[PDB]
């Protein structure tokens, strides 16, 4: 008909083409935009790298935002959910990156074993397999402070740091004690060993010793998330 | 000495409910139906494809007028949408990102989100000035909501990882009546037509039936392996079917008290997502992890079809009212319209 | 005679 | 003796091949609408161009150079030049935006997410045709046929382009050698040499298999800038020769040299969808499913 | 051990009370659900499909 | 019903030895990686190994390893640990648990506080 019909098709093609309006725009937005999931133990030292971003710029979820070089970064850190995360750890597929921050002084009886068992199912977890991960080994001043001390062992809770060496690709702080230098890379390879392992996957791991006060974390997340953009635009020009 | 007393009388009782269950167990379902007329190749196609949500589909209900829906994206957007001409009517934005679940009212006046948040945000479509707010927060829970469905629009029961249900009255805000009994996440919630009764499933591999007006678990039905990501009530109520991790579906019976009928296939190894029934009850539709859609036989145990027009997970699937249509959104950010 | 081209 | 049967083959196999290779890209990058992203809007707009190049170009100059007479009329020949002149202009713009939207992904990736969207696609590509649009407006004036009298007092007709004295006709072909050879192969060059030096940066600095990636799209990126030189050195060498020495560049290159330096100039239309397109996973990863 | 006690109570008085109720037979829940599916064969459209005049997404 | 029940435990001298059972049942037992986890008095529940479906891929953790082993029988739906040379650091509650979806990789929640595939758990003392 036209009496009535006309009329309705004409408000609602109208109210489509307003709606694909502003749909436009919030592709903008999204596109612009990257996604962080910020992952961690209680006693990781997250919740001061949040509060180091915080300072520059219950709930079921937080968010923080902050802006390196013009490009906005929205990171999102859980808090008031359970510990069994098989679920909702399938919302953040999409992100891009997720940063997990391990205290790396603490090797609960093990927490680093457990942060090394959360890696793992993060990373061969089937939903998540093309999402990368910056890697934040935290607290290096108390892993130095605990390796100079020589009280703790890392040989007690790892027994494989008896036959580890430091890499030849390492490369030491100036004045860094080279017992330290051992401890951080055979923490580090710990989980650069999960992490190479895993194929068919489209993720990358970057891994980073950081202290929770270190003004540059923001960078160290800006050129990790520069170069999986990258690799994703690659994608698009992949021959086989 | 006290708990394994309790203990010890806990495993005696579920003994003596394995017995009740098997002293029912005469005959099964599929030697019932043996001799019955099978349904043939079903061959529905694709219809519609709507588009225009920027991220991953998690969840979409049909209003019951079986035209216009609601569906919902992590990208913060509701759209609802009219499925006959493919316009989009509504597209709300969210405060939280990261939604999980909608839900539309049956009188369509009102629409529900929620996810991580873990608020139910309930929607006014039908507001004076015109333009869709927020109606209501519905913020007691604490866990990820998974699941909502209204009953009217001063109710609505909610599903959360939390491992509890609850009923709310939207006008005060508060919870009416707290559902406790699952131990893992509850992902999933069907209320029976009369809305008298409702079914969970969870996280634990049980599904409960609930008494809406007293609060309490009357049944526990077990036989899934692994987590129950969906469930769904049979048409006349008497039964309902459930889809798990497991890769099976599993039909079970209130009155009988015990499951009736396993749908699986040795092809199929991912779990599945969201089920649905047709309007007599004859197929049962279920969305997959290997981002198809099986159609089967619901009394024979057949596989009668496969839906496979989606590129990434299948997240949801509902079927109308007058049974006329199939809606299943998916991960790869599109809702189809299958018959 | 045919000599020359067309530019393109 | 075997010459013109060459010119007739492989004329027939080129124009076979770029017809249906941009028909292909055209039908897979128009109906699936899932593939309707920003690079594909510069790959459609390439693959219009290629069969437009292909369809004024090829028949046009092959039969009047077997038949040595222009049989066509004279508003023929001025339309097919403009054609002609457009369609090699688009092609070029075309190449040149690409390989500038490749270095925006590649070596300023976060950055460039802001600017690269789809209305920042269609301003380029509106551009490219307008400005190629109005740049060829003197080949419709300028052309005309040019009678001559063979040997045996059959009349015959040339297309010829030509400008009221030589001056002007110097200095619009080396315009033309200028914004279409040169200035686009040097911008073409130095967008892929940074991208070239990016990867080759990011290979020495250190899914295994992203270095083998890394080093087929630097294979894929030199074999562009030289098949682009390849195809278009001969054919502006020999139109700024005719320009500066008309008798002598008339003299050596007429007939069969002249037909095969046109040939490898027409070829790029089909190498275009070849590189660009079929060689693409994710656009034959789209192609089986409108094709089944 | 005092909550795992009040945790154990509150599952044996959820099972004493699931584990009397009234069961039916299978074969008779069966025949009710086969019932109800064949007195509705003729309103499924998914199952029996309608002529393309009667769909409103055909 | 899913269903672990852990056997085995009691008290025992510094340097002997245990053995572990695991039955399970209302699952078919060849499609899961099966761990074993601990808590001891005190503390939070800690994992201690894992075996995979076929028995091939066996991960211990840092403090157990090169005293405990762990062993799976799919025909019999039972799970083992032999606990050699035990400390008195070893007294826990131990617990079979089960990841929670067949054929994955990935094995979230097993040490979890209320996690659904997981038993009661049998208790092992180490003392003098
Ligand atoms: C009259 C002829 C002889 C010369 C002029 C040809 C133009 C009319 C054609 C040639 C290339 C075509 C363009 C090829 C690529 C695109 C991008 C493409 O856009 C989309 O894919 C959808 C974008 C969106 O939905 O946002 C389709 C329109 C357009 C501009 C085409 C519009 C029509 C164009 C300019």
């Amino acid at each position: 008909k036209t009496e009535d019909q006309r009329n309705e098709e004409k408000a609602q093609r109208e109210a489509n083409k307003k709606i694909e309006k502003q749909l436009q725009k919030d592709k903008q937005v999204y596109r612009a935009t990257h996604r962080l999931l910020l992952l961690g133990a209680g006693e990781s030292g997250k919740n001061t790298i949040v509060k180091q971003m915080r300072i520059l710029h219950t709930s079921g979820i937080f968010e923080t935002k902050f802006q390196v070089d013009k490009v906005n970064f929205h990171m999102f850190d859980v808090g008031a959910q359970r510990d069994e995360r098989r679920k909702w750890i399938q919302c953040f597929n999409d992100v891009t990156a997720i940063i997990f921050v391990v205290a790396s002084s603490s090797y609960q009886t093990n927490r680093l074993q457990a942060a090394l068992k959360l890696f793992d199912s993060i990373w061969n977890n089937k939903w998540l397999r093309d999402t990368s991960v910056i890697l934040f080994l935290n607290k290096q001043d108390l892993l130095a402070e605990k390796v100079l001390a020589g009280k703790s062992k890392i040989e007690d809770y790892f027994p494989e740091f008896a036959r580890y060496t430091t890499p030849e690709d390492a490369t030491p702080e100036p004045g860094e004690d080279p017992r330290v230098t051992r401890a951080k890379y055979f923490i580090r390879d710990e989980f650069l060993r999960i992490s190479t392992a895993s194929g068919d996957g489209r993720h990358y791991c970057y891994p980073h010793f950081t202290c929770s006060v270190d003004t540059e974390n923001i960078r160290r997340v800006f050129n990790d998330c520069r170069d999986i953009i990258q690799r994703m635009h690659l994608r698009q020009y992949e021959l086989l | 000495s006290e708990l394994d007393q309790l203990r010890q009388e806990a495993e005696q009782l579920k003994n003596q409910i394995r017995d009740a269950r098997k002293a029912c167990a005469d005959a099964t379902l599929s030697q019932i139906t043996n001799n019955i007329d099978p349904v043939g190749r079903i061959q529905m196609r694709t219809r519609r494809t709507l588009r225009g949500h920027l991220a991953k589909i998690y969840a979409m209900h049909w209003g019951t007028d079986s035209r216009l829906l609601v569906s919902a994206s992590q990208d913060g957007k509701l759209i609802i949408w009219d499925s006959y001409t493919t316009n989009k009517v509504h597209a709300i934005p969210l405060r939280s990102s990261w939604v999980m679940t909608c839900a539309y009212a049956p009188s369509g006046n009102y629409v529900a989100c929620g996810g991580l948040d873990n608020i139910c945000s309930i929607y006014n479509l039908k507001t004076r000035e015109g333009n869709v707010r927020v109606s209501r927060e519905l913020a007691g829970h604490t866990g990820y909501l998974s699941c909502c469905r209204f009953l009217d629009d001063n109710q609505i029961v909610t599903s959360s990882g939390d491992t509890t249900c609850a009923l709310w009255d939207i006008e005060t805000g508060q919870q009416t009546t707290t559902f406790t009994g699952h131990t893992g996440d509850v992902m999933s919630l069907s209320l029976a037509p009369d809305t008298r009764l409702f079914v969970s499933g969870a996280c634990d591999a049980s599904a409960k039936l609930w008494d809406v007006r007293e609060g309490m678990c009357r049944q526990t039905f077990t036989g899934h392996e692994s987590d129950i990501n969906a469930i769904c009530f049979f048409p006349n109520g008497n039964a309902f079917a459930t889809g798990s991790d497991d890769a099976t579906c599993r039909l079970f019976d209130l009155r009988a008290d015990q499951e009736l009928m396993t749908y699986s296939h040795d092809n199929i190894i991912c779990g599945i997502t969201s089920v649905s029934f047709s309007k007599s009850g004859r197929l049962l539709l279920a969305g997959y992890d290997d981002f198809n859609c099986n159609v089967w036989d619901a009394l024979k145990a057949d596989r009668a079809g496969v839906l496979a027009g989606h590129d990434n997970r299948v997240s949801c699937l509902g079927v109308t009212d007058d049974g006329m249509a199939v809606a299943t959104g998916s991960w790869d950010s599109f809702l189809k319209i299958w018959n | 005679d045919y000599m020359g081209w067309m530019d393109f | 003796e075997w010459q013109p049967a060459v010119q007739i083959l492989l004329y027939s196999l080129i124009f076979l091949l770029s017809v249906l290779g941009n028909t292909l890209v055209i039908t897979v990058l128009i109906r699936n609408k899932r593939m309707r992203t920003v690079t594909n809007i510069f790959l459609l707009s390439l693959a219009v161009s290629d069969l437009m190049l292909c369809l004024f170009c090829m028949p046009f100059n092959l039969i009047p150079n077997l038949l040595k007479d222009f049989i066509f009329g004279s508003a023929v020949c001025k339309t097919t030049t403009y054609f002609m002149g457009t369609s090699v202009s688009v092609s070029t713009f075309n190449l040149v935006a690409i390989s500038l939207e490749r270095y925006g992904a590649i070596c300023k990736p976060l950055q460039s997410r802001v600017w690269q969207t789809k209305s920042h696609a269609l301003k380029v590509i509106a551009a490219t045709w307008c400005l190629s649009f109005t740049i060829m407006t003197p080949y419709p004036i300028y052309s005309n046929l040019v009678p001559f009298t063979k040997n045996n007092n059959q009349t015959a007709n040339m297309c010829r382009f030509l400008l009221p004295n030589d001056v002007m006709q110097q200095s619009w072909h080396t315009f033309l050698l200028l914004i279409l050879f040169l200035i686009p192969g040097i911008v073409m060059m130095v967008a892929y040499g940074l991208i070239s030096l990016e990867l080759y940066q990011g290979i020495k600095f250190e899914s295994a298999a992203n270095l083998m990636a890394k080093k087929r799209v630097i294979r894929m990126l030199i074999v562009i800038v030289v098949l682009f030189f390849l195809c278009w050195m001969p054919i502006f060498s020999a139109n700024a020769w005719r320009a500066y020495d008309t008798a002598s560049a008339e003299r050596r290159l007429s007939g069969t040299p002249i037909s095969f330096i046109l040939l490898l100039s027409y070829t790029s239309s089909c190498v275009n969808p070849i590189i660009y397109c079929f060689m693409n996973k994710r656009f034959r990863l789209g192609f089986m499913a409108t094709f089944p | 051990n005092t909550a795992s006690i009040a945790q154990a109570r509150k599952l044996v008085e959820q099972l004493k009370m699931e584990a009397n109720i009234d069961r039916i037979k299978v074969s008779k829940a069966a025949a009710d659900l086969m019932a109800y599916c064949e007195a509705h064969a003729k309103e499924d459209p998914l199952l029996t499909p309608v002529p393309a005049s009667e769909n409103p997404f055909r | 019903q899913v269903q672990l029940q852990e056997s085995g435990g009691g008290l025992v001298q510094p340097g002997g030895s245990l053995r572990l059972s695991c039955a399970a049942s209302g699952f078919t037992f060849s499609n899961y990686k099966m761990n074993w986890v601990r808590q001891a008095p005190g503390k939070g529940l800690e994992w201690v190994s894992d075996i995979s479906q076929s028995g091939a891929s066996i991960s211990y953790t840092g403090s157990v390893k090169g005293r405990f082993t762990i062993s799976r029988d799919n025909a019999k739906n039972t799970l083992y640990l032999q606990m050699n040379s035990l400390k008195p650091e070893d007294t826990a509650v131990y617990y079979c648990a089960r990841c929670p979806a067949p054929f994955t990789r990935d094995c979230f929640d097993v040490t979890s506080t209320t996690y659904a595939y997981r038993g009661q758990g049998t208790q092992v003392t180490v003392s003098s």
